């Protein structure tokens, strides 16, 4: 029920191991970052609407801070997420390699020699 | 005219008789034909002449697309998606060409039934037999596949038929 908590050589509260730096960072126009910025913009607009201020005009410094905070946090969130998926794939490939008797390569047939069952539609 | 191939769309030599009048009365059909000719067929012909004069000035062509022959679904291994994709596209194009072959044969049959008049039951037997052969072949290849058909289902149908035929011939050889 806890697959990656017990992995060896894992620092308790890093959020970003040093090994993560071997991975390409997300581009600054990453559509997920753009969506995080859009979330910040919606937060700014709802903020204006709740306090009965003009919705698109009232606080531009405030809306800018909303957008910037969301983009800033989202960048690091994306880094950590991509790093965790890289760990998953690394471990899966290493395990398949070290246990070849569990992942055998069997000879595959062309469809000319596989007998498939035919079911007429009528 | 020469636009279409007369081997794919054949027709008999078109025997027509000569007029043999038997009366002094004037034939109103021929007079009406002269009137129609000189009121309709000549202005239309002149208009077409001008149109084709304007066409000849600017002459450009288009080319029929030719498709290579890629490996079919029998020589694709079970989970190879690219071989399967190209084989399935090829099988679909062949299915379309076979539909058009049956269409050509049906056009021949219809033209014969109309042309032969009262003698169509004897004079169109070859057209009928040709259609029967083509229809039998097309039916074996594609009937009962259903919607969501594919090259794999066509292959399974062929293999089932081949198994039945082989077993029938084998038990006929024991007879
Ligand atoms: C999937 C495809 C994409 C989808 C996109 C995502 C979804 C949309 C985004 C969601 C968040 C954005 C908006 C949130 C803040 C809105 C709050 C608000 O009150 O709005 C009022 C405000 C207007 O008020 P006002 O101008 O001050 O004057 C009005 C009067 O004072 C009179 O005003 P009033 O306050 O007195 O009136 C009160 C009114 C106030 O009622 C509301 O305003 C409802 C707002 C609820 C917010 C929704 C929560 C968060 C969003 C979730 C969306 C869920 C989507 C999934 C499906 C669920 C459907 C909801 O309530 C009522 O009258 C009762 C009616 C009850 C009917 C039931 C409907 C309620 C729920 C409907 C929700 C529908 C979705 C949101 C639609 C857009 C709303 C602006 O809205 C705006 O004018 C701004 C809207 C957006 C403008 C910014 C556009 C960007 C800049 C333009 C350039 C384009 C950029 C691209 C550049 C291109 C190159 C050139
Ligand atoms: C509705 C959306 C949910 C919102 C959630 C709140 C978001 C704001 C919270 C503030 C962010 C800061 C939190 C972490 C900063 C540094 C702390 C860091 O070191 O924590 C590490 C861990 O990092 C954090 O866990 C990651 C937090 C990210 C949460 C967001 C993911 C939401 C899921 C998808 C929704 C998208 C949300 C969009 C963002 C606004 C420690 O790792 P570890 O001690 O070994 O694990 C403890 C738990 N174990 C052992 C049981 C595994």
């Amino acid at each position: 029920m806890t697959m990656m908590s017990g992995r060896p050589g894992r620092v308790p509260l890093q959020f970003l191991p040093n090994e993560a730096r071997s991975l390409p960072p997300p581009k600054l126009t990453d559509p997920r970052l753009v969506y995080m910025g859009f979330l910040g913009y919606c937060s700014g607009l709802i903020d204006n609407a709740i306090r009965r201020r003009p919705v698109v005009s009232a606080g531009l410094h405030r809306q800018l801070l909303y957008v910037t905070s969301f983009v800033f946090f989202g960048y690091y969130l994306l880094k950590r997420q991509d790093y965790m998926y890289a760990l998953r794939d690394h471990d899966m490939f290493a395990y398949v390699k070290s246990h070849p008797e569990d992942f055998p390569e069997k000879d595959k047939k062309t469809y000319g020699e596989i007998l498939e069952e035919f079911h007429p539609v009528r | 005219p020469d636009s279409w191939d007369k081997d794919v769309y054949p027709e008999p030599p078109r025997r027509t008789p000569a007029p043999a009048p038997q009366t002094s009365l004037p034939n109103p059909v021929t007079y009406l034909t002269k009137i129609f000719d000189l009121l309709v067929d000549r202005p239309v012909t002149l208009a077409r002449e001008f149109i084709e004069q304007q066409h000849a000035k600017n002459r450009y062509y288009y080319y029929h697309r030719e498709f290579r022959r890629v490996p079919d679904i029998t020589e694709c291994e079970e989970k190879d998606i690219l071989c399967m994709f190209e084989a399935e596209m090829q099988w679909r194009r062949d299915y379309k060409v076979d539909q058009e072959i049956v269409n050509i044969i049906q056009e021949r049959l219809k033209a014969c039934q109309q042309r032969e008049g009262e003698s169509y039951r004897q004079n169109c037997a070859k057209e009928l037999e040709q259609f029967t052969q083509v229809s039998k072949a097309f039916q074996d290849r594609y009937s009962d596949l259903g919607a969501h058909y594919s090259a794999r289902k066509c292959l399974a149908k062929q293999k089932q038929r081949m198994l039945a035929e082989r077993k029938a011939a084998k038990e006929a050889a024991a007879a």
